[PDB]
C-alpha cells in the first residue's frame, strides 16, 4: 500500500525489515568499520536484544541507524527513516510487535501471547548521522531525523498531558471514559448509557483521567563552531513519557529526534494565527550524558537503555576507527621523538620554547577518573598557569590550544565576572524552577579552558577559582537558592609578572602576584623568560621571515611531517581507550621524588618568599605522570615515566636554595673536580680490570650502578675523551674501551 | 527562488536611464516616492536573527473529506481557514473539518536584520536611523553583522496595526526585500584610471606624506607614520594556525603645543570608518562593548562599544595617560586584534574588531622631566609599549 503523503509503501518495507531483524549480525558493522575481528562468532544481534527485552519487558529498542545502514538491501529504509520518520517509526513498531508475537509462538511462554500484544512497543533509533549543529538546520528538513549535541539549560517540571478523558457520572449514574486521538475532546451531549437526560451537561473528572508526561527541555548547543558575535543558539525540546527526566539541568546530553514547526498566536482571542512558525525538536532518543560519572541514576527504564549503550563504547565514541588509522596511531606511538614531535605538532608556528608545548600536551590527555566510593572528586585533570616576559607567545599558544581542543572556551580576564566564570542560577518565576545560565566554565565541562590577563582579573573574581580548580564544583548560595553545580574543567591560564618583566632582584613568588593558596592550586607553573641570547634571536627572526616569505604559509618550522589533523583523533582515542594503572615501582620513585622536592624547599626563610612543595605537588606528579603514560598509549605507568614529570615540575624551579630570584646567568670548578675524581676512579678500575677492554655500558654497570643514582654518562664521554687526548685509554671501537700501553 | 542583481554603471554610461536603481544611497535618502523602487543601500548589519521557517502555501488535509486545500500566505497575520469546501462530504448535512499538515504544505527560510549608517553619511546633528530587512529564499545565512554591504530590493510597508484598535492609520514600518547582496571588502573603472594618474604623478609616497594634514607644516615624520597607519593593509592569517594582526598601533607623547588632537581629527576624518574619543570619554565597558541579553528572543545585543564601532577603522584616542589603567585591560586586549571576548551576566562570547589604535599621551610631570630618563615620563608599563609599534615622544 502506497502512502498518499509519503509514497513509501508499507508492505515491502515491513517485509524486508522483518528478515532484516532476523539476518542481522555484528559483522556487517565490522566490515564497514574495518576493525579487527569475534562477538562470539557473530551471533544474531537482534534476536539477542529482542529476547532480552521480551524477558525484561522494556518495550523500547535502542538502535544505531548506522547498523541498519551497514546491512544489504536496507539503505532504502535507512534513508526513508531520515525522510519519513513519522511513518517508518510506525511500521517499525508494527514489525517489532509482530516479531515479538512470532518469537513467542516459537518460544513457549512469555506474556501468554497477549499481555505482550496489548502493550505498545516503541523504537529508539539513535546516531543517524550527526547534523551540523544549529546554524545549519534548514527549513528544508522540517521533518527529518536530526542529531544534536550540547548541554541543557532548563527543564520544565513534569507537565501532564491528556490522553483519555473520564467524564462525570451524571444523575444517570454511569460515568463515561473516552480518549481523544487529536487535540479535540468531545463530550457527548446526551447523558450516559440510558438516555435519562438526553439534554445533559456532561462534565469531566480531571483527577481520574489518565495522563502522559511532556517535558520541555531548552538546549544550548556546544560552541564547536559558533564563529563570533552571537551567543550559541538554543532549540527548545519536548520529551514524551519515557525519556522524561532523563536529563536534569547542567547535563551534557546528546539527542536524536525529529524537527517540528508550529505557528503562534498574537492576540490569542481570535482564531487567527501568525506566519513564521516557531520550531522545536520532538526528541526520540537521548544519549544520556556523554559522560562516565555513574554515581546514581536519574529515571526509569531509560537507564536500561544507558546500559545497552555504554557497552558498545569503542566505535560509537571514537565515531571513527580503522586499523589503518589505528595502525598509523600505533606507528606514531612507536616513534621515538614522539614526546618531542607531538609537542611541536600542537603549535607548529611556535618557536623553540618546547617545554611549554610539552606541558600543554600533557594537559590535553589530563589524568584518569579514579572514582572512589568514599571521598571522591579528586580533580581528574590538571591546570597550568604560565607567565613570563611580555610578547613571548603565551597568548598565542592559548589561542592555538583553544583551537586544537574540540571543547575549548576562550575567555579574557578583567573583561569578565564571577558569574561569567561559573554559570549563574536563576529561580525562574515562570515555572518556579532552577535554571542555570552561561557558565563559561560550564561550557568547558570536559576539555580545556583558557584565561588571559589572569593577574589583571579582579580580586572579587579570581575567587571562584579557589573552589572550582580543586573540587570542580561551584557552591552557589544566594537569596533564592543554594546548590552545587559541578563543572569538571582543566583551566589553562596565561599571566603577566608584576610590572612588565622580571626583577631578578625580587623574590619569585612575590614577582608573581597570586597568593600562595591559589598558586599552589595550579598544578604546574611555567616561567617563559625572554633572553638576550643573540644566538636564538636571529633564528627566531628567520622563523618569522620565512612564514612571511610565502603568501599562504604553512609548516613555519623545520619541514618534518606532523599530523595537524590526525593528532586530534589520536587524542580523542587515547583519552578513551587506555587507563594507566600505576605500577608498584612507580610508587617508590614517586615518593622519593616528592620527599626530595619538599626537603629542598625546607628553610627558615622560605616561609614568606618561596613557593613551598605541598601535597598538591604529589597530586600533580601522579595526575601528570599517568597522563604521560596515557600518551604513547602506555597501558601502565612505568618507572622511567615519572622522571620527566619531575623535570616538568622543576621547569619553574631549578635555581635557588634559601632565597628566590633565580638569576642563573649560565665549566665549573666543582665540575672540574667531578670529572677529575671520575677520571681517577675509572683509571683505577680499567687498570684493575685486566681485560683492558669493556663497553661504555659495561663500564657504567660496573661503576655507575654499584650505588646511588646513575650519572649523565656523557660527562663520562668527556672523561674518556680527555683520556683520549691525554691518551690514557683508547676507545678502540665502540664495542669496548681499552687503556694505553 | 529568483532574484535580480542591479546593473553596473556601465549601461548608464552608454545609455543613461533611470539609473537611481543602481546608485547606492543611504537610508536617510529614502524619499516618500522612493517607496517601491529597487534600491541599493549600504551600511552596517545588526541584530540579524536566526533562520526561521515561514510557510508559503498552507496546506489543509481533512482526513475525512480527502480534499487537500491550499491557501496562500497573506501578511504575517493569517488565519487557519474554517470548515472545508470539499465536495466529498458536502452536498449533505455533514462536513468533515480540515487541518494543516507541515509535510503537505511548503515552507522557506526567513530572517530579519537591521542596517545603520556608515557614520560618514549622517550630519553632525541627528541620530543614525535603522531599517528592517526580511531576507527570504535561499539567500539566507549568507549575511553577518558588521559587514560593509550593498543590499538591494523593494521598499514596502506592510499593513498591520499594533494594538489592533479601531483606528488603523499607517505606522510605516519598512523592509528591503533581499533581492541581491554585495558584500564588499572580499575596480577597472574611472577610479582606477585616476589611480593610474596618481601612480604616474610620482613621489606618491612622499606626496601623500606631504598632503596629509595639509593645514599644518612640520613634524613630517609623524605624518609619515600616520600614512603608514592609515594604509595598514597587511596581515598573516597563517592558516591552520596562529593569526597575525597586520595592523598598526602608533602612540604619541608630548604637550598641547604639539596639536596632536588636531592630527587625530585629521586622520580619523581622513580614514573611512574612523572614530575619535578620549581616554576618559568612555568607561571600560563603554569603550569595549555592552551586551544586553534581549528578553524578547533571549538573544545577544551589542550596544556599540567604541572599539567594535572602530572595527575596520582607526580609533583616535586622547588623554590615554588618564585612561584608568583598570580600563587599560580592554585596549591591552586590542593588541590581540579582532578578538574582544566577554564572559559576564549570562553571556560568554566574543566580538571581533579589526582595528588599529592611535593614542595620544602626556608625560606625567606635565611638559617633560629632563632629569629623568624616558619611560619615566612614559608611565606606560612595558607590556603596553611592546604592543604598540611606534612611539613618538615630542
Ligand atoms: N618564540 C616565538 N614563537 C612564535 N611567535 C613568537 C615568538 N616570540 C614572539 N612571537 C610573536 O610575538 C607576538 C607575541 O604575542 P604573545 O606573546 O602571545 O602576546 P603576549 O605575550 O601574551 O603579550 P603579553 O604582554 O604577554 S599579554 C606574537 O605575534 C607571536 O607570534
Ligand atoms: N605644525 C603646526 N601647524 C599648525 N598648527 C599647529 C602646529 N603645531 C601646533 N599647532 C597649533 O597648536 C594648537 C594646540 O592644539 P591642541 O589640540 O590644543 O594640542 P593637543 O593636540 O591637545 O596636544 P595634547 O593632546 O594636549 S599633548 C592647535 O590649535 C594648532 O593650531
Amino acid at each position: 500500500r502506497i502512502i498518499w503523503g509519503t509514497n513509501v509503501s508499507i508492505q515491502e518495507c515491513t517485509t524486508n525489515f522483518r528478515n532484516f531483524l532476523m539476518s542481522f549480525k555484528y559483522k556487517f558493522r565490522k566490515i564497514l568499520d574495518e576493525r579487527e575481528e569475534n562477538t562470539t562468532d557473530e551471533e544474531l544481534y537482534y534476536i539477542k536484544q529482542l529476547n532480552e527485552m521480551r524477558e525484561l519487558g522494556t518495550s523500547n529498542l535502542n538502535l544505531d541507524a548506522r547498523n541498519l545502514l551497514a546491512y544489504k538491501q536496507t539503505e532504502d529504509l535507512y534513508h526513508q527513516l531520515l525522510n519519513y520518520p513519522q511513518e517508518v517509526i510506525s511500521i517499525m513498531d508494527q514489525t517489532i510487535k509482530d516479531c515479538m508475537v512470532s518469537l513467542i509462538v516459537d518460544n513457549n511462554l512469555d506474556y501468554d501471547l497477549d499481555e505482550i500484544e496489548t502493550k505498545f512497543y516503541k523504537v529508539r533509533p539513535y546516531n543517524v548521522g550527526s547534523c551540523k549543529g544549529m546554524r545549519e538546520l534548514n527549513p528544508n528538513d522540517i521533518d527529518k531525523l536530526i542529531n544534536l549535541k550540547g548541554l541543557v539549560l532548563r527543564s520544565t517540571p513534569v507537565i501532564p498531558d491528556m490522553k483519555v478523558a473520564f467524564f462525570k457520572c451524571n444523575v444517570c449514574d454511569h460515568t463515561m471514559a473516552v480518549e481523544i486521538d487529536r487535540g479535540v475532546i468531545q463530550e457527548p451531549a446526551r447523558c450516559e448509557r440510558i438516555d435519562c437526560n438526553e439534554p445533559n451537561s456532561m462534565s469531566l473528572i480531571h483527577n481520574r483521567c489518565s495522563f502522559a508526561d511532556k517535558q520541555v527541555i531548552k538546549l544550548q548547543e556546544t560552541p564547536d563552531f559558533v564563529p563570533d558575535g552571537q551567543t550559541p543558539h538554543s532549540i527548545s525540546l519536548c520529551v514524551y513519557d519515557e525519556l522524561v527526566d532523563s536529563c536534569r539541568a547542567g547535563d551534557r546530553i546528546e539527542v536524536t529526534g525529529t524537527f517540528r514547526s508550529i505557528p503562534i498566536r498574537a492576540n490569542s482571542r481570535q482564531r487567527v494565527l501568525k506566519s513564521l512558525y516557531k520550531t522545536y525538536v520532538d526528541v526520540v532518543h537521548v544519549k544520556k550524558v556523554s559522560d562516565k560519572r555513574l554515581d546514581v541514576d536519574t529515571s526509569t527504564i531509560e537507564q536500561e537503555l544507558m546500559q545497552n549503550k555504554v557497552d558498545h563504547n569503542e566505535v560509537e565514541e571514537v565515531r571513527q576507527i580503522t586499523d589503518q588509522d589505528l595502525a598509523k596511531i600505533r606507528e606514531v606511538a612507536a616513534r621515538e621523538d614522539l614526546y618531542s614531535l607531538l609537542a611541536r605538532s600542537i603549535a607548529p608556528s611556535i618557536y623553540e620554547l618546547e617545554d611549554v608545548k610539552k606541558g600543554i600536551l600533557l594537559q590535553l590527555f589530563g589524568g584518569t577518573n579514579k572514582t572512589f566510593t568514599k571521598g571522591g572528586r579528586y580533580r581528574g585533570d590538571i591546570n597550568i598557569l604560565l607567565c613570563g616576559d611580555p610578547s613571548t607567545s603565551k597568548s598565542q599558544i592559548l589561542q592555538y590550544v583553544h583551537k586544537i581542543t574540540p571543547r575549548g572556551v576562550y575567555t579574557s580576564g578583567k573583561g569578565s565576572s564571577a558569574v561569567g566564570l561559573t554559570a549563574y542560577i536563576t529561580r525562574d518565576v515562570d515555572t518556579k524552577q532552577l535554571v542555570l545560565e552561561s557558565g563559561a566554565l560550564v561550557l568547558s565541562d570536559g576539555g580545556v579552558c583558557c584565561i588571559d590577563e589572569f593577574d589583571k582579573m579582579s580580586d572579587s573574581t579570581r575567587s571562584v577559582l579557589h573552589e572550582v580548580m580543586e573540587q570542580q564544583t561551584i557552591s552557589i548560595a544566594k537569596a533564592g537558592i543554594i546548590t552545587t553545580l559541578n563543572a569538571r574543567s582543566s583551566i589553562l591560564a596565561s599571566a603577566n609578572p608584576i610590572g612588565s618583566r622580571y626583577n631578578p632582584n625580587l623574590p619569585v613568588t612575590e614577582n608573581i602576584d597570586l597568593p600562595p593558596p591559589l598558586l599552589s592550586r595550579f598544578d604546574l607553573v611555567y616561567l617563559v623568560l625572554d633572553k638576550v641570547d643573540e644566538k636564538n634571536d636571529r633564528e627566531l627572526a628567520k622563523h618569522l621571515t620565512n612564514l612571511y616569505l610565502e603568501d599562504k604559509p604553512e609548516h613555519i618550522s623545520q619541514d618534518d611531517v606532523l599530523p595537524v589533523e590526525f593528532l586530534t583523533m589520536y587524542i580523542s582515542y587515547a583519552k578513551e581507550h587506555i587507563h594507566p594503572i600505576i605500577t608498584e615501582a612507580a610508587k617508590t620513585e614517586l615518593v622519593r621524588a616528592y620527599v626530595g622536592m619538599r626537603k629542598m624547599g625546607d628553610d627558615s626563610r622560605s616561609d614568606e618568599k618561596r613557593i613551598t612543595a605541598t601535597t598538591r605537588q604529589l597530586e600533580s606528579m601522579i595526575r601528570l605522570a599517568e597522563a604521560h603514560a596515557k600518551m604513547k598509549l602506555k597501558n601502565v605507568v612505568e618507572l622511567e615515566d615519572v622522571q620527566e614529570a619531575v623535570r616538568l615540575i622543576r621547569s619553574a624551579i631549578k635555581d635557588y636554595a634559601t632565597d628566590p630570584k633565580t638569576g642563573k646567568i649560565d665549566k665549573s670548578v666543582i665540575q672540574r673536580k667531578l670529572q677529575e675524581d671520575l677520571s681517577r676512579e675509572i683509571m683505577n678500575v680499567l687498570k684493575d680490570q685486566a681485560s683492558d677492554s669493556m663497553s661504555f655500558n659495561e663500564l657504567i654497570k660496573q661503576i655507575n650502578e654499584h650505588s646511588q643514582d646513575r650519572v649523565e654518562s656523557s660527562d663520562i664521554q668527556e672523561a674518556l675523551s680527555r683520556l683520549q687526548q691525554e691518551d690514557k685509554v683508547i676507545v678502540l671501537g665502540e664495542g669496548v674501551r681499552r687503556s694505553v700501553r | 527562488f529568483l532574484y535580480f542583481k542591479p546593473l553596473s554603471q556601465n549601461c548608464a554610461r552608454r545609455y543613461r536611464k533611470k539609473a537611481i536603481s543602481s546608485k547606492p544611497l543611504s537610508v536617510r535618502q529614502i524619499k516618500g516616492d522612493f517607496l517601491g523602487q529597487l534600491i541599493t543601500v549600504r551600511g552596517i548589519i545588526t541584530r540579524v536573527s536566526d533562520v526561521k521557517p515561514a510557510v508559503e502555501v498552507i496546506a489543509y488535509t481533512c482526513d475525512q473529506c480527502g480534499y487537500e486545500v491550499f491557501q496562500e500566505v497573506n501578511s504575517r497575520t493569517f488565519t487557519p481557514l474554517s470548515e472545508c469546501t470539499s465536495e466529498e462530504c458536502s452536498q449533505n448535512q455533514t462536513k468533515g473539518q480540515l487541518f494543516m499538515s507541515t509535510r503537505a504544505s511548503k515552507f522557506s527560510a526567513f530572517q530579519e536584520c537591521k542596517i545603520q549608517e556608515l557614520s560618514q553619511q549622517v550630519p553632525v546633528g541627528h541620530i543614525p536611523r535603522s531599517l528592517n530587512i526580511h531576507v527570504n529564499g535561499t539567500l539566507v545565512r549568507s549575511l553577518s553583522p558588521g559587514d560593509i554591504v550593498d543590499v538591494t530590493g523593494i521598499f514596502l510597508p506592510a499593513p498591520y496595526t499594533g494594538f489592533k484598535a479601531l483606528k488603523a492609520g499607517l505606522l510605516t514600518e519598512t523592509y528591503l526585500e533581499a533581492q541581491f547582496v554585495r558584500q564588499h571588502k572580499k575596480l577597472t573603472s574611472d577610479v582606477e584610471e585616476r589611480v593610474m594618474e596618481l601612480i604616474t604623478s610620482g613621489d606618491v609616497y612622499n606626496r601623500l606624506a606631504k598632503s596629509i594634514a595639509p593645514e599644518i607644516y612640520g613634524n613630517l615624520d609623524v605624518k609619515k607614520a600616520l600614512l603608514l597607519l592609515l594604509v595598514g593593509g597587511v596581515d598573516k592569517r597563517v592558516g591552520d594556525g596562529m593569526k597575525i594582526r597586520g595592523d598598526i598601533n602608533v602612540c604619541l607623547m608630548g604637550d598641547p603645543g604639539v596639536a596632536k588632537s588636531q592630527l587625530l581629527k585629521a586622520i580619523c576624518k581622513i580614514s573611512p570608518r574612523g572614530v575619535y574619543t578620549t581616554g576618559k570619554g568612555s568607561s571600560g565597558v563603554g569603550l569595549t562593548a555592552a551586551v544586553m541579553k534581549d528578553p524578547v528572543t533571549d538573544e545577544m545585543i551589542l550596544e556599540g562599544g567604541a572599539l567594535v564601532l572602530a572595527d575596520n577603522g582607526i580609533c583616535c584616542i586622547d588623554e590615554f595617560d588618564k585612561m584608568d589603567e583598570s580600563d587599560r585591560t580592554a585596549i591591552h586586549e586590542v593588541m590581540e586584534q579582532q578578538t574582544i571576548s566577554i564572559s559576564k551576566a549570562g553571556i560568554n562570547t566574543t566580538l571581533n574588531a579589526r582595528t588599529s589604535i592611535l593614542a595620544a599621551a602626556n608625560p606625567l610631570y606635565g611638559r617633560y622631566n629632563p632629569r629623568l630618563s624616558p619611560l619615566d615620563n612614559i608611565n606606560l608599563p612595558a607590556a603596553l609599549l611592546s604592543r604598540f609599534d611606534i612611539l613618538f615622544l615630542m
